[PDB]
């Protein structure tokens, strides 16, 4: 598990090299956002249950199959396991915002979640149309744009952090594939 | 799949201009003895430096303008400064009277202006 | 295959949506630029060789051990096979800037890189270093004019520099 | 997806070559034929219910009998017309679609691979679809080279089905 | 309940001015 | 211009018998009588004055203003008489902000909140010309006033249902409250002062504690947010027989 | 702003009305004007430059007792803090023949403009004397078509009995 | 409240500009298309009696239970004051209409309507629909066609008007959402 | 030459450029009454220690907070660091008195220096306050009617350029603000 200061050192020691110079103060830029960062963080796991609830219920109207007898999320048994699958992706995405670096979420989280969900019979057409709903909350709540909710900033921009959390979101899409 | 450090720095890079805490600026000299050619103007490029020594010239006078002032000590008053790490020993003309300010007094002396 | 026009069309079929006037004005931003994004597609594949020799040179001079007899591009079989594969990530994120999406980038080329270079015992971390020197030398030929009308494009070669972060990331 | 950026890569892809200038002109030319392709997305989606329901209404004023036979083929009941409308809705969705993109691209992938089984298995005629696309292309009250970029998908969706 | 063709001020006026 | 809650939920506005006593010549109004008279009195002191709690040594400063109410029996120049008051400003006046001095004139003499900020600043526009009988005297003599109490009922918190803007009824739910409060519970501190120069609303609980018996007071709160945020764009799809049309 | 548009539907909100045929009379007439004073607005806003150097020294002609040391023009800075406020105005009356009403003017430069004058000592017929000059200066078939003039100028003189 | 010229000047107020030549092409359609405008305004408010009644009942079909007891359009109380309540939205959306910007629906109408509708308990999910109803209402009017009630204009298209509306509209689900 | 006069700034390091006696008398009389504006920046770079020296102990004189414990010209070189960009200030305006345009000023001084100035803390409403200290000593010295200090200059009026030489004195102020 790297953070985005420890990917740095791991490719300075490749080449045998002291850090210092030009990526020193690409580094002291990145502190410099570093309240941004941690300001947004916490406007995702403030509406963490209500994101997870709304992108399981929106994937649920788009496909309606899926709460038929013999639909995937049929039973309670079931009802509450998607509940609890699409919460855990939630969680290793906000561990790949704070670390600043999506390498936690890329091995603890998605190395072998598509071998898992067409062994247990997931369809995967739907995983994929549950978190691209999680997208589009997680870039509302950050560009402070939800219409359900306005959270309290300082003045300023963060658009790319936006970029940041779509591209994090975007790779769970196209793992589970 | 992004690496936060390389494009925020790339980003802050082409942004902000590469002039600017290098402290140059282009110092003119202009040399004129009356004749027509005399007259060159030369336009090159100084880093300046903080001069430490004249700030005490300034820093110190006005720190006794202000000491002056009896309408700048209020409406402007400063903050409340700790004294230092020093340690009281015990006997008072040690700890009240030091050795950094042991037989210190202003002598004031007045002239024309 | 889908460049960024066939990327907003795509998701907007999987609801049935026709696209809303702010998507298509979204879109024409893209055409407005157009000409711009030509040319640092213009300036990376006519300097392609230059861009990976002078990378790959610099890159066995860092790391040595790595053309020793014993090394992973010892025997000319190999050499050549490290040669290409700096070619390869350098004509698919030029397949990528000129799409404006990285749907051919990370589908048929990032795609599994990463463990096919651990089943050969290819060292990922010094492909990684790779990416990143003709990362740099291409985005110091994409910012130079050099007869071109001067402008100000700076959110594309900001675009081009994370096609190459994300051709980093993905070997290592 | 068969976009005029997406064959110019994929020229460039199936012979191993970076992308030359043959493949710089041909991108070059969606940006300059985009303009007037983006505002005949934009009109026909402005005009898509009037659009619709006016094209539904040719097909049931030339073939008459499709609104008084029984059976599941006809839109003769209440879910008939409503899939007899649904189906000119697919029609100008995958004309709006293929104007975004610059090719026709979207209506060969979602709309005409496997239309000839779909047709013959289900009954309907291909001679119904054709009325309602030339009411589309007699109805958008476009002009100039924004109608000529709507008119070029829709009767290219005419000559699949004729 | 305000009986819109009224007035208050205007009613002490003319008492005072039908008299003068 | 129905209003569910008004003569329903409610009770009836108190005030005067008629309007047509003053066209009377052998009379000034029905006159009411000293029990019909005093239990308007009471209406009139429970509304001017918050529920102040007035003891008998405060009244007796007010002796002169229903001595004259009970004889002129305009309701309207008895309010102007103890808005002018020293029980007036030392209650309302003496140890407050600007705006809560501001926000409570439209409490105790219109019956609603002041809908604006440019509404607002125009009354400070009258204190740097008169003080604050300048205030007074000038919502007495509004149409706003004449069209709604004129010279015959209490001004009265009226449920309208056709409110020229949605916040003016919000901002009423705040400033009048259940009928075990006054007005002297904040220290100063205007309620509607950040709303009103902000443009935001208010909270939804202080709302429905003043709403009446009857009328769903504090359902309908989804357990997220209670305000709206001004910076989203959401993606509102209309289902058309093809697909889905965004209409934005 | 202040406005024909905004005239007949805050007339009809006070009225709980919808939008009747008297207001839809109201906006065939900002369709029928809109031709005249749209050519004064985009004359004035590629020739501003000109039209307030000319009238920034037809104040001082006037008033010479203005470049008197204690005065309002003493020093270059406050001559050019003058032809600043004077090319605020002409701003203003862009923005009016824009709009097609007097609201950028009676609340971007005239609420609360005797105020900021009086206590600053700026006269106001320093100010008057630089707008009645270019009410002056416009001639019929040169500097605009003859509606044109029509428009231009009674915004023009809107200003100078607001501030008189 | 401003209307689609004032918006313009207001932008150029930011940066201290003239409206010139550049400028001045949006505005000299929204005055090239102004008979259009207005045709389209009164074919809402010619219908606007028949559009409410038809929205509010249609809300009262796809959900019975507003109509039960315990619901929040049962009573007479109850239900005039919501048919009441969609002529409040349909009348300030036809001022919006008619400005060509929407600053007077959303001061006025909108702003602090979601506060009181969680302090009088009325259901808002509800509510967005018998508004997207007569959003589609007036597409259908302004477009002619509607299945009865064929109105006479005159020849050509009004797809950016009705298109502008429907941005109208939704601006209500937003701010009750 | 004055193209290479913007060559000796855009290197980042020092190159020195200069005029002949025939290449300035074909200066002189290219551009407009080039002997008053090489006469002001003169006037100003003769006494340019003095006006460094006078403007930031005349920030103290008014505001003598920034000395107090606590303040941001305290302990001992912090003063000497705003005495260096007190001087870095001046000799960009002299150059742009000089070149005649702010060209060289507004993109190589002021650009950046705004967030530069609240990520230390400096207290950026006295910089400007030592900016117009600065402003009213270049007005006096152009124009000849420094009251300390007379120059020897030809008559005339230059009162052209001390408005020049005050308008990129609000450019530095207009920046920072
Ligand atoms: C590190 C990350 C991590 C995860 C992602 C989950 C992955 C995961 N999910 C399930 C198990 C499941 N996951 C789902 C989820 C879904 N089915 C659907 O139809 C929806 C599309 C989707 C919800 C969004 C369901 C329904 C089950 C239950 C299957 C079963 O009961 O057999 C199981 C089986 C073992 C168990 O249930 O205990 C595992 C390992 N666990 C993890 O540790
Ligand atoms: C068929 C059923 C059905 C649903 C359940 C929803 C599901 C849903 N929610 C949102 C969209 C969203 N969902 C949320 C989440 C929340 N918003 C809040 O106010 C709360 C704090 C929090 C949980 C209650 C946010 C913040 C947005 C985007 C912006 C906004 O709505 O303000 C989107 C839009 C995705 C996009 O833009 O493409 C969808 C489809 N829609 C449906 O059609
Ligand atoms: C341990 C708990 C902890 C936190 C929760 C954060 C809280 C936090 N956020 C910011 C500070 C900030 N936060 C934002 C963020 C935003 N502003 C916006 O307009 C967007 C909507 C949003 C995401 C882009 C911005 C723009 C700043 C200003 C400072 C900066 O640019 O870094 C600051 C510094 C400014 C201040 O002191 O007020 C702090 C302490 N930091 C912490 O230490
Ligand atoms: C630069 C150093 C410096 C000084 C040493 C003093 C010296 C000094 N004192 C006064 C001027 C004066 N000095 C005194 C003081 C006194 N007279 C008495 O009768 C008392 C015995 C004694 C009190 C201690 C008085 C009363 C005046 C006149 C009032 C005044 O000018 O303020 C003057 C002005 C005289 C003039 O205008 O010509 C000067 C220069 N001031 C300075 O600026
Ligand atoms: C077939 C191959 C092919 C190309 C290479 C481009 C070539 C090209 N680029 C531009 C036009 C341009 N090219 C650039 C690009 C840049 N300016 C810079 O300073 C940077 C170094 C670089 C950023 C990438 C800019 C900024 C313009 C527009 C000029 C401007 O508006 O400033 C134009 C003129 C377009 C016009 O203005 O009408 C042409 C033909 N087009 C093509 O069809
Ligand atoms: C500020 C000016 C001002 C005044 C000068 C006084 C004058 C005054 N007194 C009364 C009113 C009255 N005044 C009296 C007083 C008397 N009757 C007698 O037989 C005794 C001789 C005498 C006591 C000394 C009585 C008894 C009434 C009430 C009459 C009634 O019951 O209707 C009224 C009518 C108001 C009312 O109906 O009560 C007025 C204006 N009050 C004022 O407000
Ligand atoms: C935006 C509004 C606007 C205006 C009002 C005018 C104002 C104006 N008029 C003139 C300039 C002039 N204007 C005129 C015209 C006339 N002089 C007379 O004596 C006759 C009464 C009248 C004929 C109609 C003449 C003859 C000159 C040149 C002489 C002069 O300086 O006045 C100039 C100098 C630049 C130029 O020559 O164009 C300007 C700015 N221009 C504008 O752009
Ligand atoms: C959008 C509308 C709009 C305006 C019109 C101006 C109005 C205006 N002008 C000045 C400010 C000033 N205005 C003048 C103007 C003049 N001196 C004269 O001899 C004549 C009376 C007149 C020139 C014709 C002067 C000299 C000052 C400086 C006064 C001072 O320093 O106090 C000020 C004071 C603050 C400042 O310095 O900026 C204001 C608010 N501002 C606006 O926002
Ligand atoms: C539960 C009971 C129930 C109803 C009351 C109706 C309610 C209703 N009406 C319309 C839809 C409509 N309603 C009208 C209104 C009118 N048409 C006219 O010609 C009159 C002038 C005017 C009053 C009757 C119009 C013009 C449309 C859309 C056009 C159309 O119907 O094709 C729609 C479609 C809106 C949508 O698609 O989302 C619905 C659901 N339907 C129901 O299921
Ligand atoms: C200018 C902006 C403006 C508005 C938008 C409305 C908003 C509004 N609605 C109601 C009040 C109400 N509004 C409704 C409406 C509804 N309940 C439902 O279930 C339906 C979904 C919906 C109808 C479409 C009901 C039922 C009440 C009465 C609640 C009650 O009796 O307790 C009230 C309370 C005032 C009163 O009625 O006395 C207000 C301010 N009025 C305005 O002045
Ligand atoms: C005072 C009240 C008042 C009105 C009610 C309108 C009435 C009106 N509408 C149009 C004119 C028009 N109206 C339409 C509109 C349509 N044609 C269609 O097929 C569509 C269904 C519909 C779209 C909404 C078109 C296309 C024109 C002609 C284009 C134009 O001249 O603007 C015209 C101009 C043509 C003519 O003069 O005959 C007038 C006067 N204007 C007013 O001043
Ligand atoms: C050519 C580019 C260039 C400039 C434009 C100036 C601007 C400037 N000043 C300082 C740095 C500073 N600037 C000040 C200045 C002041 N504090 C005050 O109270 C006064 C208002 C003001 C002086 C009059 C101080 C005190 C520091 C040092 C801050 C510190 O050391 O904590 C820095 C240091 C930031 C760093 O090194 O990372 C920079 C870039 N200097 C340059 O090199
Ligand atoms: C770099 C070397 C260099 C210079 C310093 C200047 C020096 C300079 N300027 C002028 C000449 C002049 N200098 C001024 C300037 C001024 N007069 C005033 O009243 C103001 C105080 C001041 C403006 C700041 C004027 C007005 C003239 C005469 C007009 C002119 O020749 O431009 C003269 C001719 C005087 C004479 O005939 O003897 C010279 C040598 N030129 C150079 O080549
Ligand atoms: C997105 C690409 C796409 C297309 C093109 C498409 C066409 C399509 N139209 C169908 C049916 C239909 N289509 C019609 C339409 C008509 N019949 C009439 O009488 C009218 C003249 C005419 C309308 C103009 C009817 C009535 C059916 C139902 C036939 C049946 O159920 O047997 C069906 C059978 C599915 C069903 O039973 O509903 C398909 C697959 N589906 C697609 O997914």
């Amino acid at each position: 598990m790297l953070d985005a200061f420890s990917r740095v050192v791991v490719n300075s020691d490749a080449k045998a090299a002291y850090v210092g110079g030009s990526d020193l103060q690409a580094l002291k830029s990145f502190i410099a956002d570093g309240n941004k960062r941690l300001d947004a963080v916490n406007s995702i796991v403030s509406n963490a249950s209500c994101m997870v609830s709304d992108a399981v219920s929106g994937m649920i109207c788009e496909n309606p199959g899926l709460i038929s007898p013999g639909g995937n999320c049929y039973t309670n048994r079931r009802m509450a396991a998607c509940l609890r699958d699409g919460e855990i992706i939630l969680r290793y995405v906000s561990y790949a915002l704070l670390a600043g670096d999506a390498s936690v979420l890329e091995d603890r989280c998605l190395n072998g979640l598509k071998e898992t969900y067409i062994a247990l019979g997931v369809p995967t057409n739907s995983s994929i149309r549950a978190v691209s709903i999680m997208k589009a909350q997680a870039v509302a709540f950050i560009t402070n744009t939800a219409t359900e909710r306005k959270m309290s900033f300082a003045a300023g921009d963060c658009t790319s952090l936006a970029s940041e959390v779509a591209s994090y979101f975007d790779r769970v899409g196209a793992a589970i594939s | 799949v992004v690496l936060p450090v390389a494009r925020a720095g790339l980003a802050a890079t082409a942004k902000k201009n590469q002039y600017m805490g290098t402290s140059v600026a282009p110092e003119i000299v202009l040399t004129d003895k009356g004749s027509d050619m005399s007259r060159k103007v030369k336009t090159e490029d100084k880093k300046v430096a903080a001069d430490q020594a004249a700030a005490m010239g300034i820093l110190a006078n006005m720190s006794l303008y202000a000491s002056l002032n009896p309408v700048k000590r209020m409406t402007y008053k400063a903050k409340e400064q700790a004294p230092a790490y020093v340690k009281k020993t015990g006997n008072p003309v040690e700890d009240f009277y030091p050795s950094s300010w042991r037989n210190m007094a202003p002598v004031i002396s007045l002239s024309a202006n | 295959m889908l460049d960024a026009f066939a990327k907003v069309v795509a998701q907007a079929d999987a609801r049935g949506e026709f696209l809303s006037n702010t998507q298509i004005d979204a879109l024409s931003k893209m055409v407005k630029e157009g000409n711009q994004r030509l040319d640092i597609v213009n300036k990376v594949t006519s300097n392609a060789s230059a861009i990976v020799t002078n990378s790959a040179r610099a890159l066995f001079a860092e790391q040595p051990q790595l053309i020793q007899p014993g090394g992973n591009a010892y025997t000319s079989r190999r050499m050549a096979a490290c040669l290409r594969d700096m070619e390869i990530v350098l004509r698919y994120v030029s397949y990528a800037m000129i799409a404006g999406d990285s749907s051919v980038l990370d589908d048929r080329c990032l795609n599994g890189l990463r463990e096919t270079y651990q089943a050969l015992g290819t060292p990922g971390s010094s492909v990684a270093v790779a990416i990143q020197k003709m990362k740099d030398a291409s985005v110091a030929l994409a910012n130079d004019t050099t007869g071109t009308p001067i402008g100000d494009c700076s959110s594309l070669v900001a675009e081009l520099a994370g096609y190459f972060d994300r051709a980093a990331v993905s070997v290592v | 997806m068969k976009t005029p950026i997406t064959e110019a890569i994929a020229t460039a892809d199936n012979q191993g070559r970076f992308l030359s200038n043959t493949e710089l002109q041909a991108v070059n030319g969606r940006y300059q034929r985009a303009t007037a392709s983006l505002t005949a997305a934009k009109a026909l989606t402005g005009s898509a219910q009037r659009l619709i329901t006016g094209a539904a209404q040719a097909v049931y004023n030339k073939f008459p009998y499709t609104t008084q036979m029984p059976g599941p083929a006809y839109a003769s009941s209440a879910i008939g017309k409503a899939k007899c409308a649904r189906d000119i809705g697919y029609y100008l969705r995958m004309v709006t679609y293929c104007l975004v993109v610059g090719g026709t691209g979207p209506m060969d992938e979602y709309l005409v691979a496997g239309l000839e089984e779909i047709n013959r298995s289900f009954d309907l005629s291909p001679s119904w679809y054709i009325e309602a696309l030339q009411y589309i292309k007699n109805s958008h009250g476009l002009s100039g080279q924004v109608a000529n970029e709507a008119n070029a998908y829709i009767d290219y969706a005419i000559n699949t089905l004729s | 309940r305000r009986t819109v063709s009224f007035n208050a001020r205007v009613a002490r006026n003319k008492s005072q001015a039908k008299k003068i | 211009a129905f209003s569910s809650i008004q003569n329903v939920l409610t009770d009836a506005p108190l005030g005067t018998p008629s309007a047509m006593g003053f066209l009377d010549e052998r009379t000034e109004k029905p006159l009411m009588g000293p029990s019909e008279m005093d239990e308007l009195v009471y209406a009139v002191y429970k509304q001017v004055f918050g529920n102040a709690h007035i003891m008998e040594s405060e009244r007796a400063e007010l002796r002169d203003a229903e001595s004259l109410f009970r004889y002129l029996r305009d309701v309207r120049e008895f309010v102007r008489a103890l808005a002018k008051s020293n029980a007036y400003t030392s209650r309302f006046l003496q140890g407050n902000q600007q705006y809560r001095f501001f926000e409570l004139n439209f409490k105790h003499l219109l019956g609603r909140g002041p809908r604006s900020l440019e509404e607002m600043a125009s009354h400070s526009a009258l204190y740097a010309e008169g003080g604050f009988e300048a205030v007074i005297d000038a919502i007495l003599d509004s149409d706003e006033y004449a069209q709604e109490f004129g010279s015959t009922v209490v001004p009265y918190c009226r449920f309208k249902g056709e409110y020229p803007t949605n916040e003016e009824f919000n901002r009423m739910l705040v400033l009048k409250g259940a009928n075990s409060t006054s007005d002297k519970a904040g220290k100063g501190r205007s309620k509607l002062c950040y709303s009103i120069a902000a443009g935001c609303s208010q909270n939804w609980l202080s709302m429905s504690k003043a709403l009446p018996f009857g009328t769903e007071k504090g359902t309908g709160f989804n357990l997220i947010s209670s305000s709206r945020n001004p910076a989203a764009r959401p993606r509102i799809g209309t289902k058309i027989p093809g697909g889905v049309v965004f209409s934005s | 702003m202040k406005s024909v548009i905004t005239t007949v539907v805050s007339a009809a909100d006070a009225a709980g009305r919808f939008p009747s045929n008297s207001d839809l009379e109201s906006i065939q007439g900002n369709i029928q004007r809109s031709a005249a004073r749209l050519e004064a607005a985009e004359k004035l806003a590629g020739n501003h430059e000109a039209v307030v150097k000319e009238a920034g020294d037809a104040c001082f002609a006037k008033y010479a007792y203005l470049k008197n040391p204690g005065e309002a023009g003493e020093n270059q800075e406050k001559i050019n803090k003058c032809y600043r406020d004077v090319d605020h105005y002409m701003r203003l009356v862009n923005y009016c023949l824009v709009v097609g009403g007097t609201g950028p003017l009676d609340e971007w430069g005239i609420a609360g403009a005797r105020e900021v004058y009086r206590t600053l000592n700026l006269p106001t017929s320093a100010y008057v004397a630089s707008i009645a000059y270019t009410r002056d200066r416009l001639c019929v078939p040169r500097d605009m078509s003859a509606q044109a003039g029509v428009e231009f100028s009674a915004y023009l003189d809107y200003l100078i009995n607001a501030l008189s």
